[PDB]
Protein backbone atom coordinates (compact mmCIF):
# COMPACT_ATOMS: atom_id res chain seq x y z
CA UNK A 1 0.00 0.00 0.00
CA UNK A 2 1.22 3.60 -0.90
CA UNK A 3 -0.91 6.21 0.90
CA UNK A 4 -0.96 9.67 1.37
CA UNK A 5 -3.49 11.34 3.88
CA UNK A 6 -4.47 15.47 3.66
CA UNK A 7 -5.91 17.41 6.70
CA UNK A 8 -9.85 18.83 6.16
CA UNK A 9 -10.99 21.74 4.77
CA UNK A 10 -10.30 24.85 5.14
CA UNK A 11 -12.36 28.42 4.72
CA UNK A 12 -10.40 31.42 4.99
CA UNK A 13 -10.78 35.05 4.67
CA UNK A 14 -9.01 36.91 1.63
CA UNK A 15 -5.45 38.00 2.53
CA UNK A 16 -4.97 35.68 5.31
CA UNK A 17 -3.34 32.04 5.08
CA UNK A 18 -4.20 28.19 4.51
CA UNK A 19 -1.74 25.46 5.65
CA UNK A 20 -2.55 21.71 4.54
CA UNK A 21 -0.48 18.82 5.97
CA UNK A 22 -0.03 15.37 4.08
CA UNK A 23 0.35 12.84 6.38
CA UNK A 24 2.43 9.49 4.20
CA UNK A 25 2.56 5.94 5.46
CA UNK A 26 3.98 2.61 3.27
CA UNK A 27 7.11 3.34 1.75
CA UNK A 28 10.00 5.81 2.97
CA UNK A 29 9.12 9.22 3.46
CA UNK A 30 12.73 10.45 2.05
CA UNK A 31 13.02 8.28 -1.31
CA UNK A 32 10.21 10.46 -3.53
CA UNK A 33 9.92 13.63 -4.01
CA UNK A 34 6.53 15.34 -2.56
CA UNK A 35 4.45 17.60 -5.38
CA UNK A 36 1.21 20.16 -4.43
CA UNK A 37 -1.40 20.11 -6.99
CA UNK A 38 -4.66 22.43 -7.10
CA UNK A 39 -7.80 22.37 -9.56
CA UNK A 40 -10.59 25.10 -9.22
CA UNK A 41 -14.01 24.47 -9.82
CA UNK A 42 -14.53 22.93 -13.42
CA UNK A 43 -10.89 23.73 -14.58
CA UNK A 44 -8.36 21.41 -14.78
CA UNK A 45 -5.04 20.24 -12.45
CA UNK A 46 -1.93 22.63 -12.59
CA UNK A 47 1.32 22.38 -10.25
CA UNK A 48 2.40 24.54 -7.82
CA UNK A 49 6.00 23.19 -7.07
CA UNK A 50 7.74 20.29 -5.09
CA UNK A 51 10.39 19.73 -2.08
CA UNK A 52 12.49 16.85 -1.75
CA UNK A 53 11.79 15.63 1.92
CA UNK A 54 15.91 14.53 2.05
CA UNK A 55 16.87 18.12 2.77
CA UNK A 56 13.87 20.31 2.76
CA UNK A 57 15.09 21.82 -0.71
CA UNK A 58 11.46 23.42 -2.93
CA UNK A 59 11.34 24.24 -6.29
CA UNK A 60 8.10 26.75 -6.57
CA UNK A 61 6.22 27.15 -9.78
CA UNK A 62 6.57 31.00 -10.61
CA UNK A 63 3.19 32.13 -10.51
CA UNK A 64 3.49 30.83 -6.80
CA UNK A 65 6.90 32.05 -6.29
CA UNK A 66 7.27 34.16 -2.92
CA UNK A 67 3.51 33.50 -2.17
CA UNK A 68 4.01 29.11 -0.95
CA UNK A 69 5.62 27.75 1.48
CA UNK A 70 6.38 23.90 1.50
CA UNK A 71 8.31 22.35 4.24
CA UNK A 72 8.40 18.56 5.92
CA UNK A 73 8.94 16.65 8.96
CA UNK A 74 11.17 13.72 8.47
CA UNK A 75 9.93 11.99 12.35
CA UNK A 76 6.38 11.80 10.60
CA UNK A 77 6.70 11.61 6.74
CA UNK A 78 4.51 14.71 6.18
CA UNK A 79 4.85 17.48 4.00
CA UNK A 80 3.26 20.81 4.75
CA UNK A 81 2.10 23.16 2.01
CA UNK A 82 1.27 26.94 3.20
CA UNK A 83 -0.24 29.61 0.54
CA UNK A 84 -0.24 33.39 1.76
CA UNK A 85 -2.05 35.97 0.81
CA UNK A 86 -5.30 34.23 -0.38
CA UNK A 87 -7.51 35.51 -3.25
CA UNK A 88 -10.77 33.98 -4.53
CA UNK A 89 -8.79 31.84 -7.63
CA UNK A 90 -7.46 30.51 -4.98
CA UNK A 91 -10.20 28.47 -4.00
CA UNK A 92 -9.91 24.59 -5.29
CA UNK A 93 -8.89 21.33 -4.13
CA UNK A 94 -5.35 20.47 -3.15
CA UNK A 95 -3.71 17.59 -3.49
CA UNK A 96 -0.43 16.40 -2.61
CA UNK A 97 0.99 13.86 -5.11
CA UNK A 98 4.04 11.69 -5.72
CA UNK A 99 7.07 11.28 -7.91
CA UNK A 100 10.00 9.04 -7.85
CA UNK A 101 13.51 10.38 -7.80
CA UNK A 102 14.52 13.55 -8.59
CA UNK A 103 11.38 13.36 -11.28
CA UNK A 104 8.03 15.31 -11.31
CA UNK A 105 6.59 13.87 -14.58
CA UNK A 106 5.39 10.26 -12.96
CA UNK A 107 2.73 11.34 -10.13
CA UNK A 108 1.93 7.57 -9.17
CA UNK A 109 -0.14 7.83 -5.65
CA UNK A 110 -2.19 11.56 -4.94
CA UNK A 111 -3.58 13.02 -1.87
CA UNK A 112 -7.53 12.64 -1.33
CA UNK A 113 -7.78 16.51 -1.56
CA UNK A 114 -8.13 19.33 0.36
CA UNK A 115 -11.08 21.71 -0.44
CA UNK A 116 -9.59 25.75 0.75
CA UNK A 117 -12.50 27.86 -0.02
CA UNK A 118 -11.44 31.37 -0.20
CA UNK A 119 -14.20 34.70 -0.26
CA UNK A 120 -15.15 37.57 2.01
CA UNK A 121 -18.32 35.93 3.22
CA UNK A 122 -18.44 33.98 6.34
CA UNK A 123 -20.27 30.45 7.16
CA UNK A 124 -23.72 30.55 6.90
CA UNK A 125 -26.39 27.79 7.00
CA UNK A 126 -28.95 27.23 4.31
CA UNK A 127 -31.94 28.36 3.67
CA UNK A 128 -34.59 25.42 1.95
CA UNK A 129 -37.17 26.63 -0.02
CA UNK A 130 -39.80 24.10 -1.06
CA UNK A 131 -40.10 23.25 -5.38
CA UNK A 132 -43.96 22.56 -4.50
CA UNK A 133 -46.06 20.68 -7.48
CA UNK A 134 -49.14 21.20 -8.67
CA UNK A 135 -49.90 17.50 -12.48
CA UNK A 136 -49.53 19.13 -16.23
CA UNK A 137 -46.95 16.22 -17.05
CA UNK A 138 -49.12 13.07 -17.44
CA UNK A 139 -48.14 10.50 -14.48
CA UNK A 140 -44.96 11.90 -13.20
CA UNK A 141 -44.76 14.84 -10.98
CA UNK A 142 -41.50 16.88 -10.38
CA UNK A 143 -41.30 18.30 -6.37
CA UNK A 144 -37.70 19.20 -5.04
CA UNK A 145 -35.98 21.40 -2.60
CA UNK A 146 -33.95 24.93 -3.25
CA UNK A 147 -30.88 24.98 -0.99
CA UNK A 148 -30.33 28.90 -0.90
CA UNK A 149 -27.81 30.91 0.14
CA UNK A 150 -25.17 28.45 1.79
CA UNK A 151 -21.49 28.85 2.78
CA UNK A 152 -19.10 27.27 2.32
CA UNK A 153 -19.26 23.45 0.31
CA UNK A 154 -20.72 21.41 0.42
CA UNK A 155 -23.90 20.08 1.59
CA UNK A 156 -25.76 16.65 1.32
CA UNK A 157 -29.30 16.22 0.48
CA UNK A 158 -31.49 13.17 1.08
CA UNK A 159 -35.16 12.44 0.71
CA UNK A 160 -37.22 10.74 3.54
CA UNK A 161 -34.10 10.45 5.41
CA UNK A 162 -32.62 7.98 2.29
CA UNK A 163 -35.77 5.85 2.04
CA UNK A 164 -36.64 8.02 -1.41
CA UNK A 165 -33.80 7.61 -3.91
CA UNK A 166 -35.46 6.74 -7.39
CA UNK A 167 -35.25 9.43 -9.47
CA UNK A 168 -33.66 11.51 -7.32
CA UNK A 169 -31.36 14.74 -9.35
CA UNK A 170 -28.95 16.36 -6.27
CA UNK A 171 -27.69 19.13 -8.96
CA UNK A 172 -23.59 20.99 -8.62
CA UNK A 173 -24.26 24.17 -6.52
CA UNK A 174 -23.91 27.19 -8.14
CA UNK A 175 -21.60 30.00 -6.94
CA UNK A 176 -24.37 33.44 -6.42
CA UNK A 177 -22.82 37.29 -6.55
CA UNK A 178 -23.49 36.94 -3.32
CA UNK A 179 -20.77 35.21 -3.10
CA UNK A 180 -23.07 32.34 -1.45
CA UNK A 181 -24.14 28.54 -2.88
CA UNK A 182 -27.18 27.56 -4.02
CA UNK A 183 -27.99 24.08 -5.64
CA UNK A 184 -31.07 22.67 -5.98
CA UNK A 185 -32.46 18.48 -5.50
CA UNK A 186 -35.65 17.43 -7.44
CA UNK A 187 -37.41 13.83 -7.45
CA UNK A 188 -40.00 12.35 -9.88
CA UNK A 189 -43.13 10.45 -8.12
CA UNK A 190 -46.13 9.15 -9.43
CA UNK A 191 -48.42 12.14 -9.83
CA UNK A 192 -51.34 10.26 -7.91
CA UNK A 193 -49.09 10.57 -4.53
CA UNK A 194 -48.41 14.24 -4.14
CA UNK A 195 -51.39 14.38 -1.66
CA UNK A 196 -51.27 11.25 0.17
CA UNK A 197 -47.15 10.61 0.15
CA UNK A 198 -45.02 12.72 2.89
CA UNK A 199 -41.91 14.16 0.76
CA UNK A 200 -39.25 15.14 2.88
CA UNK A 201 -35.46 16.93 2.04
CA UNK A 202 -33.31 16.30 4.35
CA UNK A 203 -30.22 18.95 3.86
CA UNK A 204 -27.23 18.73 6.34
CA UNK A 205 -24.24 21.40 5.88
CA UNK A 206 -21.63 20.24 8.29
CA UNK A 207 -19.43 23.08 8.02
CA UNK A 208 -22.52 25.20 9.77
CA UNK A 209 -23.18 22.39 11.44
CA UNK A 210 -27.12 22.80 10.53
CA UNK A 211 -29.54 20.51 9.28
CA UNK A 212 -32.95 21.35 7.73
CA UNK A 213 -35.64 19.25 7.01
CA UNK A 214 -38.37 20.58 4.47
CA UNK A 215 -41.54 19.46 3.90
CA UNK A 216 -42.79 19.89 0.25
CA UNK A 217 -46.13 19.81 -0.37
CA UNK A 218 -48.48 20.37 -3.21
CA UNK A 219 -49.95 23.67 -4.06
CA UNK B 1 6.63 24.36 -22.94
CA UNK B 2 2.81 24.68 -23.96
CA UNK B 3 -0.22 22.12 -24.28
CA UNK B 4 -3.18 21.66 -26.62
CA UNK B 5 -5.20 18.43 -26.21
CA UNK B 6 -8.04 17.19 -28.67
CA UNK B 7 -11.06 16.82 -28.33
CA UNK B 8 -12.40 18.64 -25.99
CA UNK B 9 -15.05 16.25 -25.69
CA UNK B 10 -16.40 12.79 -27.61
CA UNK B 11 -19.00 10.62 -27.45
CA UNK B 12 -18.07 6.88 -27.86
CA UNK B 13 -19.95 3.19 -26.96
CA UNK B 14 -18.90 0.23 -24.90
CA UNK B 15 -16.67 -1.83 -26.97
CA UNK B 16 -15.16 1.32 -29.15
CA UNK B 17 -11.63 2.12 -30.03
CA UNK B 18 -11.03 5.80 -28.75
CA UNK B 19 -7.76 8.56 -29.21
CA UNK B 20 -7.23 11.03 -27.20
CA UNK B 21 -3.86 13.05 -28.79
CA UNK B 22 -2.56 16.31 -26.97
CA UNK B 23 1.20 18.10 -28.75
CA UNK B 24 3.31 20.24 -27.32
CA UNK B 25 4.96 23.60 -28.81
CA UNK B 26 8.80 22.18 -28.46
CA UNK B 27 10.87 18.82 -28.83
CA UNK B 28 9.85 17.03 -25.04
CA UNK B 29 11.77 13.68 -25.70
CA UNK B 30 9.47 11.32 -23.66
CA UNK B 31 8.05 13.35 -20.99
CA UNK B 32 4.55 12.92 -21.43
CA UNK B 33 2.00 11.21 -18.60
CA UNK B 34 -1.79 10.17 -18.71
CA UNK B 35 -4.42 10.37 -15.95
CA UNK B 36 -7.48 9.58 -15.55
CA UNK B 37 -10.01 11.59 -13.30
CA UNK B 38 -13.29 10.79 -12.37
CA UNK B 39 -15.94 13.22 -11.45
CA UNK B 40 -15.53 13.86 -7.34
CA UNK B 41 -12.55 11.64 -7.54
CA UNK B 42 -8.99 11.78 -7.08
CA UNK B 43 -6.34 11.70 -10.68
CA UNK B 44 -5.12 8.31 -11.21
CA UNK B 45 -1.53 7.82 -12.97
CA UNK B 46 -2.41 5.42 -16.28
CA UNK B 47 0.87 5.95 -18.56
CA UNK B 48 3.99 7.61 -17.49
CA UNK B 49 7.42 7.88 -19.85
CA UNK B 50 5.39 7.81 -23.17
CA UNK B 51 3.82 4.16 -23.71
CA UNK B 52 4.77 2.16 -20.46
CA UNK B 53 1.90 1.51 -18.76
CA UNK B 54 1.59 1.93 -14.92
CA UNK B 55 1.26 -1.30 -13.05
CA UNK B 56 -2.39 -2.44 -12.21
CA UNK B 57 -3.66 -0.49 -15.67
CA UNK B 58 -5.57 -2.74 -18.08
CA UNK B 59 -3.90 -3.59 -21.45
CA UNK B 60 -6.39 -1.88 -23.21
CA UNK B 61 -4.60 1.20 -22.19
CA UNK B 62 -1.78 2.14 -24.75
CA UNK B 63 0.68 4.63 -25.14
CA UNK B 64 2.04 5.90 -28.68
CA UNK B 65 4.42 9.29 -30.10
CA UNK B 66 6.97 10.79 -31.09
CA UNK B 67 8.49 14.41 -30.96
CA UNK B 68 4.84 16.26 -30.07
CA UNK B 69 1.97 13.48 -31.24
CA UNK B 70 1.79 11.70 -28.46
CA UNK B 71 -1.68 9.94 -28.70
CA UNK B 72 -3.52 7.78 -26.39
CA UNK B 73 -5.65 4.80 -27.14
CA UNK B 74 -8.35 2.43 -25.81
CA UNK B 75 -8.66 -0.61 -27.79
CA UNK B 76 -12.31 -1.37 -26.35
CA UNK B 77 -14.03 0.77 -24.57
CA UNK B 78 -15.09 0.15 -21.05
CA UNK B 79 -17.90 1.34 -18.53
CA UNK B 80 -15.56 2.17 -15.83
CA UNK B 81 -13.57 4.10 -18.43
CA UNK B 82 -15.77 7.33 -19.05
CA UNK B 83 -13.85 9.97 -17.85
CA UNK B 84 -11.69 13.02 -17.98
CA UNK B 85 -8.30 12.22 -19.33
CA UNK B 86 -5.39 14.77 -19.08
CA UNK B 87 -1.52 14.79 -20.45
CA UNK B 88 0.96 16.10 -18.49
CA UNK B 89 3.81 17.86 -20.21
CA UNK B 90 6.42 19.02 -17.57
CA UNK B 91 4.74 21.31 -15.41
CA UNK B 92 2.06 21.54 -17.25
CA UNK B 93 -1.16 19.84 -17.32
CA UNK B 94 -3.75 19.89 -20.05
CA UNK B 95 -6.89 20.92 -20.69
CA UNK B 96 -8.24 17.25 -20.58
CA UNK B 97 -10.35 15.00 -23.06
CA UNK B 98 -14.64 14.00 -22.09
CA UNK B 99 -15.04 10.65 -22.74
CA UNK B 100 -19.19 10.34 -22.75
CA UNK B 101 -21.16 7.41 -23.56
CA UNK B 102 -22.89 7.52 -26.80
CA UNK B 103 -26.99 7.24 -26.62
CA UNK B 104 -30.28 8.01 -28.28
CA UNK B 105 -31.55 11.28 -28.51
CA UNK B 106 -33.94 12.14 -25.44
CA UNK B 107 -36.55 14.59 -25.10
CA UNK B 108 -36.34 16.55 -22.04
CA UNK B 109 -38.78 16.39 -19.40
CA UNK B 110 -39.40 20.29 -18.59
CA UNK B 111 -40.89 21.68 -15.08
CA UNK B 112 -41.13 24.88 -14.29
CA UNK B 113 -41.25 25.78 -10.31
CA UNK B 114 -42.60 29.32 -9.47
CA UNK B 115 -40.75 31.19 -6.28
CA UNK B 116 -41.79 29.68 -3.16
CA UNK B 117 -44.21 31.95 -0.72
CA UNK B 118 -41.76 31.60 1.81
CA UNK B 119 -38.79 32.96 -0.31
CA UNK B 120 -41.23 35.74 -1.18
CA UNK B 121 -41.23 37.34 2.00
CA UNK B 122 -37.36 37.90 2.70
CA UNK B 123 -37.69 39.63 -0.78
CA UNK B 124 -36.11 37.74 -3.75
CA UNK B 125 -37.82 35.65 -5.45
CA UNK B 126 -36.12 32.18 -7.35
CA UNK B 127 -38.01 30.37 -10.22
CA UNK B 128 -36.62 27.13 -10.79
CA UNK B 129 -36.20 25.39 -14.90
CA UNK B 130 -36.07 21.39 -14.64
CA UNK B 131 -34.31 19.43 -17.37
CA UNK B 132 -35.19 15.33 -16.73
CA UNK B 133 -33.51 12.94 -18.26
CA UNK B 134 -32.24 14.54 -21.99
CA UNK B 135 -28.97 14.09 -24.28
CA UNK B 136 -26.74 15.14 -25.79
CA UNK B 137 -25.83 17.44 -23.00
CA UNK B 138 -25.55 20.30 -25.46
CA UNK B 139 -28.78 21.60 -24.76
CA UNK B 140 -30.12 25.89 -24.57
CA UNK B 141 -31.83 27.36 -21.69
CA UNK B 142 -33.68 30.62 -22.03
CA UNK B 143 -36.06 32.73 -19.56
CA UNK B 144 -38.96 35.16 -20.65
CA UNK B 145 -40.61 37.49 -18.64
CA UNK B 146 -43.70 38.62 -20.24
CA UNK B 147 -42.63 37.37 -23.34
CA UNK B 148 -39.36 38.88 -22.70
CA UNK B 149 -36.09 37.37 -22.92
CA UNK B 150 -33.90 37.92 -19.70
CA UNK B 151 -30.15 37.33 -20.60
CA UNK B 152 -27.95 38.15 -17.84
CA UNK B 153 -29.89 36.95 -14.94
CA UNK B 154 -29.81 33.85 -14.23
CA UNK B 155 -27.27 30.28 -13.66
CA UNK B 156 -27.22 26.69 -14.16
CA UNK B 157 -25.43 23.36 -13.41
CA UNK B 158 -25.62 20.01 -14.94
CA UNK B 159 -25.72 16.45 -13.42
CA UNK B 160 -23.06 13.84 -14.01
CA UNK B 161 -24.40 11.63 -16.57
CA UNK B 162 -26.64 8.95 -15.15
CA UNK B 163 -25.72 5.50 -14.73
CA UNK B 164 -28.93 3.38 -15.69
CA UNK B 165 -30.17 5.29 -18.68
CA UNK B 166 -27.19 7.94 -19.81
CA UNK B 167 -28.85 11.17 -19.84
CA UNK B 168 -28.16 14.26 -18.20
CA UNK B 169 -30.03 16.75 -15.97
CA UNK B 170 -30.04 20.11 -16.09
CA UNK B 171 -31.19 23.36 -13.11
CA UNK B 172 -31.45 26.74 -13.66
CA UNK B 173 -32.42 29.48 -11.75
CA UNK B 174 -33.78 32.67 -12.13
CA UNK B 175 -33.23 35.29 -9.60
CA UNK B 176 -35.69 38.18 -9.51
CA UNK B 177 -36.17 40.69 -7.04
CA UNK B 178 -39.41 40.26 -5.29
CA UNK B 179 -40.65 43.74 -6.62
CA UNK B 180 -39.72 42.68 -9.88
CA UNK B 181 -41.18 39.48 -9.71
CA UNK B 182 -44.27 40.80 -9.14
CA UNK B 183 -44.45 43.11 -11.92
CA UNK B 184 -45.14 40.81 -14.33
CA UNK B 185 -47.42 37.60 -15.15
CA UNK B 186 -46.19 35.26 -18.01
CA UNK B 187 -42.95 33.29 -16.95
CA UNK B 188 -41.38 30.71 -19.41
CA UNK B 189 -38.29 28.10 -19.55
CA UNK B 190 -36.90 27.41 -23.19
CA UNK B 191 -35.30 24.31 -23.99
CA UNK B 192 -33.68 24.37 -27.74
CA UNK B 193 -31.84 21.15 -28.65
CA UNK B 194 -31.66 19.64 -32.07
CA UNK B 195 -34.76 21.02 -34.25
CA UNK B 196 -36.79 20.75 -30.79
CA UNK B 197 -38.15 23.67 -29.10
CA UNK B 198 -40.22 23.42 -25.98
CA UNK B 199 -41.45 25.96 -23.71
CA UNK B 200 -43.15 25.40 -20.14
CA UNK B 201 -44.67 28.20 -18.76
CA UNK B 202 -46.62 29.55 -16.27
CA UNK B 203 -48.91 32.60 -14.52
CA UNK B 204 -48.32 33.98 -11.20
CA UNK B 205 -51.30 34.20 -9.48
CA UNK B 206 -52.92 31.03 -11.63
Amino acid sequence: QVQLVQSGAEVKKPGASVKVSCKTSGYTFTDFYMHWMRQAPGQGLEWMGWINPTGGGVNYAHKFQGRVTMTRDTSISTAYMELSRLTSDDTGVYYCARSPARELLPLDYWGQGTLVTVSSASTKGPSVFPLAPSSTSGGTAALGCLVKDYFPEPVTVSWNSGALTSGVHTFPAVLQSSGLYSLSSVVTVPSSSLGTQTYICNVNHKPSNTKVDKRVEPK
Amino acid sequence: IQVTQSPSSLSASVGDRVTITCRASQGISNYLAWYQQKPGKVPKLLIYGASTLQSGVPSRFSGSGSGTDFTLTISSLQPEDFATYYCQIYETFGQGTKVDIKRTVAAPSVFIFPPSDEQLKSGTASVVCLLNNFYPREAKVQWKVDNALQSGNSQESVTEQDSKDSTYSLSSTLTLSKADYEKHKVYACEVTQGTTSVTKSFNRGE
